[PDB]
């Protein structure tokens, strides 16, 4: 960045470094410098070469990156750095199990609407001029498929927010006592101290977007931007309610009526749901809840602090915007007529030669304004793919549990909500992350009396002298019995069957 | 909908602007005539030379008066139509008076290699402005010869446009030559006043208008309105824009005139095009 | 001279293409690299009678790629498309007319990816090295060790089998995959057509 | 004439350019829910039990 220094590294693309040093650029001290390096991209000169292992910081290509480092601060270029090296330590009777557990909520920004726009054909091409109103006659239909095409997406992207944000049927709300489990939602239900009812997360997220003089310049040139049919509060109203009814009803509100339950016990159940039990969540309540009041201050302070997060829905305010200043600064091209302002070309020439000129502005504009619409149209259906894919997210994990891997959130996902944001949606995902690993000594199998013995749920473990079952996902050693494995033949089959006493609870029972 | 039966719903018909209600010309008010009747009325020609390079400022330019002479041979114009030629203003005309043999008349044009057209001056690619030429055998020709004028013939180097390069000394044979004007010559044969009017057409205060006649000044309404051949419609506001005061016209970005200068008074207005929009028709 | 009243029509095609262009990048980062660290496999290559040794890397090849990654590779021919072919001799008049070195001169050329093949195998590796070892444990959190046929007997579990099934027909399914395997290396090198997707 | 055949090239690269970005985006489905983790979806990954 010109914020941090001034120097710079010059990429001749595809040119070998041996014939690189007359020449059309003017400046010519980054063509024959004494930092010359070979890359398959071309010759960069201007970067000394380092040979560690770093992230791509600036990508150049064929694995070579680039970045500004105290090397006293230069630009240097490297091969880029997969990633730490690891090595399993896999063994024939070796198992991890974890001892303990993290709950993370992360974030994932998805964009869903876009700007609608609307162009009027007749002040943009020719803009206050009786003539070229009547030459446009000459040219057919384009202005009404034009037209069309703007108001498809005009409505599409109001369907898009509406088939986003509109899959809850009745408005919920929650009790005035806010006591959710020990759980704190003070940050994401909404705040009545604000004119506009949003929370404190949705109030970050809506000041972190620099949504839009320009606008007075391109509204006389015919250049119009629509309302969305859904304001901004209605958009709040639905993310309120959406919140309200998983918090206080679970996956329950989605597949009907909403179903009272308490928010212990419904944690519980999503914590059943990944293969952990129950008591976990019961014996381990208090700190369940301060991870995820922790992780909740971790998510404000982090949109307090850095706002790059956000540029997926930036974009969508930048090139709508993008778009529409060059389209106001195609009216200053001539292409090929004597000027650009057609009313020079009416008050210089007569109407046999005048049509020529006026001809050729006519036919670059609508070609600039035909390029216009092609790409607002290949921009509507990348939104619609985009908004597509936010309805069911907001579908399968804010109104339930997903099972699919990495779909809502890294790890096991728990729960999910939603904030609005400027054209676009925000999950905060609740997942469960396995946190404290142990080494231990498996097993298939255990011969008892001559038969197999496999375990039901769980895996068997050996601390070095007994043998215990334990869940999967979490460390909790128990006495092997028959009511937790069964059998199945004999031991001559199995390999890797171990010899250890299986317990009878029947047993202590007759000795009564 | 090209449909005699409309369905339920919203749809977009048509755009409704605010149509203008007056017409406003606007001029500067000099009264002062153009010394035309010192260009093609001049009791003796010049040469090529002294090439007779003639300013006009500050005047009322009336090029009808050429149009009610019959004796003209050619009116040839160049960037503007003749018969527009009353309706526009101009910064500074310059006319350029000679006589030439009707034979390299037809040289001296943009573009065009010649003897004359090469080695005494070209004219530029990028010439906005008209040639005019009259067969003058009354005056111009003279018995046994008019060795007064005097030509080039040869030259080293082929001269950059509008210059006034004047050598006569023996190249390497005596390079200028005396034409010799008799009036029982043929026609190609035959002299021809030449006068090329040359306009600069800048973003300059213009001082050489036409016969149009400025009206009253109508402000804060949908008005059409003409500043110095800038023809427009919109509303005129005043501006708190500071202009320098080389400055005339200002300018938006995609290089529209929105903001002028009064060629009377010394006020800027500021130009906004009148309210304009979509009528959506809401239906059962 | 005659170009430059045109307009910025070229800049949008340059912004067009380079959006393109760092898309297909973006692409390649979000299909391959999911994964967090570069795992590899322990020198011992027993995982309970199933041969991985046609799909792990090879040490031999210089790409380290492995024998199925090389006949996908040998399958597809791939133009060197400019990137490879930087060198001046396609400047001068040598071997027989080219079309990379024709559309060249015509202006048209093509940048070069930003991850290598040797990485994008070594994705493909750590990948491999981390489902064989660890199961889908390293999806969520660490890696956490676990032997090949317990994970394979938890697999059946997860699909309403028993996993005392696994455990009586383990020597009949390891030879069943190693079949199978050997089906997909047999029909690769017979048949060329099969990656026409790519072509 | 040439800038209308530069811009058919770009719209028609914009295109194919859409379709490739569905189908990474498929691939990186596929390889989330199946390499990384067993799925239960029905011929989401090889027809029979995953
Ligand atoms: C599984 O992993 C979790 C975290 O991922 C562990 O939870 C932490 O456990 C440690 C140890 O038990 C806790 O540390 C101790 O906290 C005491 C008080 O805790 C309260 O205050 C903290 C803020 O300080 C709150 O976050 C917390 O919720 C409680 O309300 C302190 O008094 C302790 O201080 C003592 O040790 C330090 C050195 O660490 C000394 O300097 C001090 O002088 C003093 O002697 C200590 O800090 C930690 O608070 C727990 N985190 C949370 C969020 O609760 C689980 O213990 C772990 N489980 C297993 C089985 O390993
Ligand atoms: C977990 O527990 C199991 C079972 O408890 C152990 O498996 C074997 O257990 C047996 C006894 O329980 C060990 O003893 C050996 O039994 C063999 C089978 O007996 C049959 O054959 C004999 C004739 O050889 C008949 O008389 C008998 O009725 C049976 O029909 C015997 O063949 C062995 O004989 C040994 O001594 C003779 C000399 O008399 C030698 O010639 C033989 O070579 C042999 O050494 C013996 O009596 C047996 O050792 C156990 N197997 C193993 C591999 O040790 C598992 O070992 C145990 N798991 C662990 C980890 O210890
Ligand atoms: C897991 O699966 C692998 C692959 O099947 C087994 O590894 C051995 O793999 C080789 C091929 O990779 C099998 O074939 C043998 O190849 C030998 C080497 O020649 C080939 O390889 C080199 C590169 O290394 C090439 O350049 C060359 O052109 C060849 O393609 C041959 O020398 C062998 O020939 C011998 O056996 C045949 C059998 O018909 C005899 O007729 C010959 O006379 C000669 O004695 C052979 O063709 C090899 O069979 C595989 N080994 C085994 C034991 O099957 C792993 O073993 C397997 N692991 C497990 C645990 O299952
Ligand atoms: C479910 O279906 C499977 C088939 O997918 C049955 O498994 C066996 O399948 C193989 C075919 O893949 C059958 O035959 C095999 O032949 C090979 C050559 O052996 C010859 O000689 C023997 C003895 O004379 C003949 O019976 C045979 O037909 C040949 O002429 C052997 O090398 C094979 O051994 C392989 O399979 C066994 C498991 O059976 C493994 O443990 C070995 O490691 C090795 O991989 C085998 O003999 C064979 O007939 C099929 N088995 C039977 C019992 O018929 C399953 O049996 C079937 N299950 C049920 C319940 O029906
Ligand atoms: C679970 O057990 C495995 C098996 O030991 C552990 O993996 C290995 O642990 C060792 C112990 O520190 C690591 O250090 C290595 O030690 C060997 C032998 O002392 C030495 O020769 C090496 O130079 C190295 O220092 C080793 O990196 C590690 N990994 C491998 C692939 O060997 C594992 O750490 C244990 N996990 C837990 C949570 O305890
Ligand atoms: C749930 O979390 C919120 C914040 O994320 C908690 O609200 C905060 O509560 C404290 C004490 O009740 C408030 O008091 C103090 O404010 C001053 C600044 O005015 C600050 O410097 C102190 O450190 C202290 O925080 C605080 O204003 C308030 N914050 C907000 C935004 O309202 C809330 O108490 C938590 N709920 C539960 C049940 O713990
Ligand atoms: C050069 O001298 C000639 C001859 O005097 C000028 O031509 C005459 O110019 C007047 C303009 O003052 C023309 O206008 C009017 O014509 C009507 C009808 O013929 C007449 O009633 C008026 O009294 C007045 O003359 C006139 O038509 C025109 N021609 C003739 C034959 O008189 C010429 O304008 C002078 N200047 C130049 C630049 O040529
Ligand atoms: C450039 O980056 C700096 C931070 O590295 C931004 O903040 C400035 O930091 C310096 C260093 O202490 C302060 O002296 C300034 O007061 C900070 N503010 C400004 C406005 O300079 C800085 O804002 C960045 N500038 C740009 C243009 O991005
Ligand atoms: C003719 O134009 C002159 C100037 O070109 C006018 O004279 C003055 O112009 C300044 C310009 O702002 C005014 O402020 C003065 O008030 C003008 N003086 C007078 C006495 O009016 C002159 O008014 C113009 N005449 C006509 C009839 O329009
Ligand atoms: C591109 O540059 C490389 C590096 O200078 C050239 O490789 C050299 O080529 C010459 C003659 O072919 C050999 O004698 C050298 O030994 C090569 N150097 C290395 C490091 O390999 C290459 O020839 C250049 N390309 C062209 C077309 O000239
Ligand atoms: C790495 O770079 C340093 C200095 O550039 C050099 O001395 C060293 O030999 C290099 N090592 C390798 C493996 O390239
Ligand atoms: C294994 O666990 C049992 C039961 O808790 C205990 O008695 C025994 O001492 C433990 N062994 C070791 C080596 O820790
Ligand atoms: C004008 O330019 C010519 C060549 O461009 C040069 O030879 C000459 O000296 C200049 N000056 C005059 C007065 O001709
Ligand atoms: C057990 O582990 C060793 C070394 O890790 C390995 O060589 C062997 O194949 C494994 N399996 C058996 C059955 O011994």
């Amino acid at each position: 960045g010109t914020n941090t220094s001034n120097q710079v590294a010059v990429l001749y693309q595809g040119v070998n470094c041996t014939e690189v040093p007359q020449l059309t650029p003017t400046w010519r001290v980054y063509s024959t410098g004494s930092n010359v390096f070979q890359t398959r991209a071309g010759c960069l000169i201007g970067a000394e070469y380092v040979n560690n292992s770093y992230e791509c910081d600036i990508p150049i290509g064929a694995g070579i990156c680039a970045s500004y480092q105290t090397q006293s601060q230069s630009i240097i270029a490297y091969t880029m750095s997969l990633g730490a090296e690891n090595s399993v330590a896999y063994s024939n009777n070796s198992i991890a199990i974890p001892t303990n557990f993290t709950i993370s909520v992360t974030t994932e920004i998805l964009p869903v609407s876009m700007t609608k726009t609307s162009v009027d054909c007749t002040m943009y091409i020719c803009g206050d001029s009786t003539e070229c109103s009547n030459l446009l006659l000459q040219y057919g239909s384009f202005c009404t498929q034009l037209k069309r095409a703007l108001t498809g997406i005009a409505v599409e992207q109001d369907k898009n927010t509406q088939e986003v944000f509109a899959q809850v049927k009745q408005i919920y709300k929650t009790p005035p006592i806010k006591y959710f489990g020990g759980f704190n939602f003070s940050q994401i239900l909404p705040d009545p101290s604000k004119p506009s009812k949003r929370s404190f997360i949705e109030d970050l997220l809506f000041n972190k977007v620099t949504l839009a003089d320009l606008i007075c310049a391109q509204k006389f040139k015919g250049l119009t931007v629509l309302p969305p049919l859904l304001t901004d509060e209605m958009i709040a109203q639905y993310t309120s309610a959406l919140l309200a009814g998983t918090i206080t009803s679970g996956w329950t509100f989605g597949a009907g009526a909403a179903l009272q339950i308490p928010f212990a016990m419904q944690m519980a159940y999503r914590f059943n749901g990944i293969g952990v039990t129950q008591n976990v969540l019961y014996e381990n309540q208090k700190l369940i809840a301060n991870q995820f009041n922790s992780a909740i201050g971790k998510i404000q302070d982090s949109l307090s602090s850095t706002a790059s997060a956000l540029g997926k829905l930036q974009d969508v305010v930048n090139h709508n915007a993008q778009a529409l200043n060059t389209l106001v600064k195609q009216l200053s091209s001539k292409f090929g007529a004597i000027s650009s302002v057609l009313n020079d070309i009416f008050s210089r020439l007569d109407k046999v030669e005048a049509e020529v000129q006026i001809d050729r502005l006519i036919t670059g504009r609508l070609q600039s304004l035909q390029t216009y619409v092609t790409q607002q149209l290949i921009r509507a259906a990348e939104i619609r793919a985009s908004a597509n894919l936010a309805a069911t997210k907001m579908s399968e994990c804010v109104l339930g549990q997903s099972k699919r891997v990495d779909f809502c959130g890294k790890g096991y996902h728990l729960m999910s909500f939603p904030q609005s944001a400027p054209h676009g949606v925000v999950f905060l995902h609740v997942t469960y992350v396995p946190a404290q690993e142990k080494n231990f000594t498996t097993a298939p199998a255990i011969c008892h009396d001559g038969k197999a013995h496999f375990p039901r749920e769980g895996v068997f473990v050996s601390n070095g002298t007994h043998w215990f079952v334990t869940q999967r996902n979490f460390y909790e050693p128990q006495i092997i019995t028959t009511d937790n494995t069964f059998v199945s033949g004999n031991c001559d089959v199995v390999i890797g069957i171990v010899n250890n006493t299986v317990y009878d609870p029947l047993q202590p029972e007759l000795d009564s | 909908l090209k449909s005699f039966t409309v369905e339920k719903g919203i749809y977009q018909t048509s755009n409704f602007r605010v149509q203008p209600t007056e017409s406003i010309v606007r001029f500067p008010n000099i009264t002062n005539l153009c010394p035309f009747d010192e260009v093609f009325n001049a009791t003796r020609f010049a040469s090529v030379y002294a090439w007779n390079r003639k300013r006009i400022s500050n005047c009322v330019a009336d090029y009808s008066v050429l149009y009610n002479l019959a004796p003209f041979f050619t009116f040839k114009c160049y960037g503007v139509s003749p018969t527009k030629l009353n309706d526009l203003c101009f910064t500074n005309v310059y006319a350029d008076s000679f006589v030439i043999r009707g034979d390299e008349v037809r040289q001296i044009a943009p573009g065009q290699t010649g003897n004359i057209a090469d080695y005494n001056y070209k004219l530029p690619d990028d010439f906005t402005g008209c040639v005019i030429a009259w067969n003058s055998n009354k005056l111009d020709s003279k018995v046994s010869g008019n060795y007064n004028y005097l030509y080039r013939l040869f030259r080293k180097s082929n001269l950059k446009p509008f210059e006034r390069d004047i050598s006569t000394e023996i190249y390497q044979y005596f390079p200028l030559r005396s034409y010799s004007f008799r009036p029982t010559y043929g026609v190609g044969h035959q002299p021809y006043r030449v006068v090329v009017l040359s306009f600069e057409l800048l973003h300059a205060p213009a001082t050489v208008c036409g016969p149009k006649k400025s009206t009253n000044l109508v402000k804060n309404k949908c008005v059409n309105f003409n500043f110095n051949g800038l023809k427009g419609t919109g509303v005129l506001t005043e501006s708190n824009k500071k202009f320098l005061p080389f400055q005339q016209f200002g300018r938006d970005i995609a290089d529209t005139t929105d903001a002028v200068r009064d060629p009377q008074t010394l006020e800027i207005l500021d130009i906004t095009p009148c309210s304009f929009g979509g009528v959506s028709v809401i239906t059962p | 001279n005659l170009l430059l009243q045109y307009g910025s029509f070229c800049t949008q095609l340059k912004r067009a293409l380079t959006g393109i262009a760092v898309e297909q990048d973006k692409n390649t980062q979000e299909v391959f690299a999911q994964v967090k660290q570069i795992y590899k496999t322990p020198p011992i290559k027993y995982f309970g009678g199933f041969n991985f040794s046609q799909i792990l890397p090879d040490p031999s090849k210089p790409s380290k790629r492995s024998f199925i990654e090389d006949l996908l590779f040998n399958k597809v021919t791939l133009a060197d498309a400019g990137f490879i072919k930087q060198y001046g001799d396609c400047l001068g008049d040598i071997a027989a007319r080219d079309l990379i070195c024709a559309q060249k001169f015509k202006g048209l050329t093509v940048l070069p990816p930003l991850l290598t093949d040797e990485m994008i195998a070594q994705y493909t590796s750590a990948l491999l090295a981390g489902t064989i070892t660890s199961g889908w444990t390293f999806g969520a959190g660490a890696a956490l060790q676990i032997p090949f046929a317990m994970q394979m007997a938890y697999r059946f579990n997860g699909i309403g089998v028993t996993q005392n099934v696994l455990y009586e027909n383990q020597k009949l399914i390891a030879n069943q995959f190693n079949s199978a395997i050997g089906k997909i290396q047999d029909s690769l090198s017979s048949t060329a057509s099969a990656l026409g997707k790519l072509q």
